[PDB]
RNA sequence: GGCCAGAACCAGCCCUACUGCAUUAUCCUGUCGGGGAUCAAAAUCCGGCGGGCAACGAAGUGCAAGAAGGGUCUUGGUGAAAUGAGCGGAGUAUUUGAGCUGCGCACGGCGGCCGCACGCACUGGUUUCUUCUCCGUGAUGCUCCAUGUUGGCGA
RNA sequence: AUGAUUAGAGGGACCUAUUCUCAAACUUUAAAUGUGCAAACAAACCGUGCCUUAGCCAACUGCAAGGCCGGAAAGAAAAGAAUUAGAGGCACCAAGUGGGCCUUCUUCGGUAAGCGGAGCAGGCGAUGCGGAAUGAACCGCUUAGGGAUAUGUGGCGUCAAAACUUAUGGGCUCAUUCUCGAUACGUGAAAAGGGUUGGUGGAUUCCACCGGCCCCGAAAAUGGAUGACGCUUAAGCCCAAUUAGUGAUUGCCCAUUAUUCCUUUGGUAAGGGCGGAAACAAAGGAGAAAGUGUAGCCCUUCCGAUGUAGAUGUGGCCUGGAGGUUAGGACGAAGCUUAUGGCGUGAGCCUAAGAUGGACCGGCCUCUAGUGCAGAUCUUGGUUGGCGUA
């Protein structure tokens, strides 16, 4: 026998195949598993890992965030060079708060219809991942992008709301209930807004 | 059989430092089964006599002292052992042997038999070959009379291992089961 | 080469840690002929101490 | 190198011995350590040390 | 059953023999800055701003300085984690800690060596290992032995 | 009936199962909330000025890059 | 024959047989003096002195670095990649120890004069004796399975 | 110092110097083991470098704080000057537990307890295997299923593998109805005393004293227990060996351990191949799937493999119905029977034979549920030993 105390602690849970039933996601996973094995690109590797991920972990992105980050990159980029292709393994959603966007090349798993319309009407084009594999087989001159997940309602509800320094939302159907003892100084006590970590 | 203990001389010293720049060198006789034990006993003596631990000391030399030529001699062994009931008991015993390691190994077996004293509770103070006329005990002195002779009686002469038999015909050497 | 590793190990060379860390821990057989007493120190007639260079006899029977 | 080093040690010892002096040997730099007990009933400190020594199994051996 | 704030502090929160008295002027004059390493040692003669007994003999970083007080961050294990507890004490209960003295000396020595090598000056000679062998030429050589007088002597009466 | 009230016998084993996690580094979570208020107020003024200087520095950097 | 059994070889493992280096001095030997003991001796023992290798297989002391008979029903094979000091070609040599030697330099005494036990550099000289040394095979095989010998039994 | 305490000595008591003894709730002093912090990459150092501030200071180019601009960084020398089967962080959702018990050191209450209560750490619980005859917890070792080799603890007179009763080893020991001894944990003892053979110190063989082994002290109820027999030139005790003063440093026997070989299975797994290479009929063959998972695409390599409560996975097994798709059946469906074979680690599947039966039904993908039995003083039916008995 060999002393391996809690060696099971070092094993890590990693998705190695997709739970998706979508046949086209499976075709894309085939393509990019081949590209990640047979090329030196880090872009292909990360695209493959994201392709096998769960939908919750492929957060959607807004068109406005894409435009803003592409602008921050466009300055300090030589005006000789062309703008990178923005790549998101996920969904692109339209944004009503940004009417005026530049011509952008975007590759996404899916576009919302209004997002696709806005991108095209601004002069850009909507790509799929097979076209991207055709014209950027190693992901040269690309901008890999992720959507936001920290504003999610589930994230806002995580953790006990009655411990000092917590500001999580409680699981409650009635907003007016649970506004008393424990939340006001005049009702016995109030849970502290701040605690030093 | 040859003695189980060897004759060692261990030479060592405290490591020189700022507080002791030329430390004393100590020579230590000891009879031990191997040199690791001999050095362990040397460091025990250094600790309990000179207050020098092995962790701050040096071993300059550890060598076996060869035995002399084998001659039937008288050996005075000055030896001490500890027991819980009586503390330290020192005795001076005499032995017939052919070497100093033989006499000392015999002394150890003797102390083990008649006093239940084990190796690590025994310190040998001095072993010395003495002349016959200085022998004090008659059980040792009887063995150097000029006309010493005795028969070999009540002997159990077992056969050579190859020729040993289980069943033998009563008044022959004819083996039956072997 | 093998003798480079042997030299680094044996002379405690400047790459001692690199060479020993780069090896899998040695997996030996029990000593042919047996031990004396695993529960006692070598000085007490056992096996578990620092036994100086007699470790080479021990390992020869083990290797 | 090995042969020359041993010969130089022999000469140094002979010269020390010939004048009543001694030759203090260099402290050994390398130890070879083999585990001689199984994995049962090991206290936390000894367990941790044996893990850092990479001695996780009986008759495992390291330098 | 009794678990007070100062329970079991009879010998902990006590002056050392013939070392009683109010804190000293050096303590008043020591400057404490945010980021200084300090040892939290309770001064039993003050009894104001005194740390809880747990923090006696702990070292931490200063996070806050007030006109008469010091905020120290102290590591404290509890169950499976160590928290970073911010304690408030008066300045009389902290000492400028020497926990990084050897490291500061090492960095100073490295800067000094760099300057010397830049200037081409003589580097100090290297210390040598005392563990290397060599010839020993003894001054006095004595016999190490047990004698009769040792057993005679270590018996009382 | 009468039974055993307290023991700590297996507890350090449990605590070490997932180990005693070490402390958060001092450069993380170093909130100044609750510290000496005058210094806090002064430091806030300096921080506002430093944010303005960062904005101007980025604007100047954009202009100088566009110059090339 | 895809069954039983026996001998051969091969590859890999596993047991052999064969042992060199260092050390010994509290030691070995001769002779003086003593001391011993019995009829007298010799011996056991102690101090000197002169010599030293106890050298049988010296010693049960430290470390060993010695390549290649018998086991495999404890493995797989019979050349369907024999990668080799082992196969096939070439040469009778190179070079690695052991020797006894050169110059310093290290290394030991007495403070540069000695020595130097074969330390380092010149990969020194020599070779007195001891070794064998040098080339060679991709997969145009992705994988798996298929090849000997002698009887017994099986027509 | 505070408290407790015996006795004398010096100036009935007091004092003065100490002396007999000592404390969980006394202490000057003070370990071992411990316990905080540090040991250069969001840090620290250097520049009296710049900017900022309702901060400090009588002001400041000084102090504080946040930045910016640079320089230097054995990336941590040398002195015994670390090591790692050494990826750190961050979450989310849940189970069972919430009667413990044993041992080692430390212990509190108790005369004590296989008693009661704590500290530290290993265990059993949840775990077998090897060993102590036997034993949850002791010793060894901890576990995929197989071989070889070697060990551990424990052994080597028979039971019982091993000295077919080893040595070319030294001593000691005699014991009569309780059996001397061979009882680690532990499971048969004291105060006290006396055969043999050891020691120390004196006297002229004896005096006292101290060990070893043995003996006495040593009385319970079914017949009985070094495990049994037995053993005494031990097969007992202490010591020490490995074929023995020869010429060197592994006698031997037993594990679910170690090493190694073969097979399985699973990885936080690690690598290759996958663009058919060229040709090639019968009187070298076949395969080669871009793949979590299958009869797993195929090949190579390494490591792990036990487990109660519990969690999770499975081109995992099984049953009644439904949507599909493929079949079968009077040349015999379902059901039922089996020394009835084959396949699968297994749940099970499939064939054969009925000298069975008489009319329905199998496979595969998906859907669905009143879907799997050995036990509940389980429900219903039947049977059954007791019993040719009372
Ligand atoms: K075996
Ligand atoms: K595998
Ligand atoms: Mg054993
Ligand atoms: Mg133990
Ligand atoms: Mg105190
Ligand atoms: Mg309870
Ligand atoms: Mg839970
Ligand atoms: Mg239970
Ligand atoms: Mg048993
Ligand atoms: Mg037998
Ligand atoms: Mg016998
Ligand atoms: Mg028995
Ligand atoms: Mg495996
Ligand atoms: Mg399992
Ligand atoms: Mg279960
Ligand atoms: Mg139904
Ligand atoms: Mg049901
Ligand atoms: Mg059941
Ligand atoms: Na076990
Ligand atoms: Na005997
Ligand atoms: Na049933």
């Amino acid at each position: 026998g060999v002393d391996l105390t809690g060696i099971s602690k070092k094993s890590r849970v990693i998705r190695h195949h997709t739970y998706s039933t979508n046949p086209y996601i499976k075709l894309l996973i085939k393509l990019y598993k081949f590209l990640a094995k047979r090329t030196s690109s880090g872009f292909n590797k990360v695209v493959y890992q994201r392709l096998i991920k769960s939908r919750s972990n492929r957060a959607p992105i807004s068109l406005s965030r894409i435009a803003v980050v592409m602008k921050r990159k466009a300055v300090f980029t030589a005006k000789s060079k062309a703008a990178p292709i923005a790549v998101v393994v996920g969904d692109v959603l339209d944004d009503v708060r940004m009417a005026r966007i530049p011509a952008m090349r975007v590759c996404a798993l899916r576009f919302s219809k209004s997002a696709r319309q806005s991108i095209v009407a601004a002069g850009g084009e909507c790509l799929t991942f097979d076209q991207l594999a055709m014209i950027a087989p190693t992901g040269k001159n690309t901008y890999l992008l992720r959507g936001r997940k920290s504003g999610r309602e589930s994230v806002r509800h995580f953790g006990a709301s009655g411990v000092p320094g917590s500001h999580s939302k409680p699981y409650a159907t009635n907003r007016g209930k649970e506004t008393k003892r424990g939340r006001r100084t005049g009702r016995s006590y109030k849970r502290k807004a701040f605690r030093h970590v | 059989v040859k003695p189980h203990l060897r004759h060692y001389q261990v030479v060592g010293r405290e490591s020189p430092s700022e507080k002791n720049p030329e430390p004393t060198v100590y020579k230590f006789e000891v009879f031990a089964p191997n040199f690791v034990v001999a050095k362990s006993r040397f460091w025990r003596m250094m600790r309990v006599k000179n207050k020098v631990k092995a962790t701050h000391g040096d071993v300059l030399s550890c060598k076996v002292v060869k035995d002399a030529k084998l001659v039937a001699r008288n050996y005075l062994v000055d030896i001490a052992y500890y027991s819980q009931r009586c503390g330290y008991t020192r005795m001076v015993k005499e032995f017939r042997d052919v070497s100093k390691t033989g006499a000392v190994s015999q002394a150890y077996h003797d102390l083990a038999s008649r006093h239940r004293a084990r190796y690590h509770n025994i310190e040998v103070l001095n072993v010395k070959s003495i002349p016959d006329h200085e022998v004090k005990h008659l059980s040792i002195a009887q063995y150097h009379a000029p006309n010493l002779s005795f028969p070999l009686l009540q002997r159990r002469t077992k056969a050579t291992r190859k020729d040993r038999a289980i069943f033998v015909k009563k008044n022959t050497k004819r083996a039956v089961v072997a | 080469c093998a003798e480079d590793m042997v030299n680094q190990i044996y002379t405690c060379g400047k790459h001692f840690r690199t060479v020993t860390h780069g090896m899998w821990p040695f997996k030996l057989a029990p000593p042919a002929g047996g031990m004396r007493q695993k529960r006692r120190h070598f000085v007490e007639g056992g096996d578990y101490g620092n036994r100086d260079t007699l470790i080479n006899r021990f390992l020869a029977r083990m290797i | 190198e090995y042969r020359g080093a041993e010969k130089k040690l022999v000469t140094l010892r002979r010269q020390a011995a010939s004048h009543g002096n001694y030759y203090l040997e260099a402290k050994p730099k390398v130890a070879v350590v083999t585990r001689i007990r199984g994995i049962a009933k090991v206290n936390p400190k000894q367990r941790k040390i044996l893990q850092l020594l990479r001695l996780r199994q009986i008759f495992n051996t390291v330098f | 059953h009794s678990y007070g704030y100062k329970s079991g502090t009879r010998h902990l929160f006590a002056k050392k023999f013939r070392k009683h008295g109010v804190p000293s002027v050096s303590t008043i004059l020591t400057n404490i800055k945010v980021g200084d390493y300090v040892d939290v040692v309770a001064d039993s003669a003050v009894r104001e701003g005194m740390p809880h007994k747990y923090y006696h003999g702990r070292t931490g970083i200063v996070w806050n300085v007030t006109p008469r007080g010091v905020g120290v961050i102290i590591n404290k294990p509890v169950r499976t984690r160590t928290l970073r507890k911010r304690i408030c004490v008066r300045f009389e209960h902290v000492r400028k800690s020497r926990c990084q003295e050897a490291f500061k000396a090492k960095e100073h020595q490295f800067q000094a060596y760099l300057a010397a090598k830049k200037a081409g000056k003589a580097l100090p000679p290297l210390q040598k290992s005392s563990r290397l062998g060599g010839i020993v030429r003894p001054k006095n050589v004595e016999v190490l032995a047990r004698r009769v007088a040792d057993y005679e002597a270590m018996v009382p009466y | 009936a009468k039974s055993k009230n307290h023991t700590n016998h297996n507890q350090s084993s449990k605590n070490h199962r997932n180990g005693i996690k070490g402390p958060v580094p001092l450069h993380l979570h170093n909130s100044k909330r609750g510290s000496w208020l005058p210094a806090l107020v002064n430091a806030r003024r300096v921080r506002k000025h430093n944010q303005k200087a960062a904005l101007k520095k980025r604007r100047e950097r954009i202009a100088a890059f566009a110059a090339k």
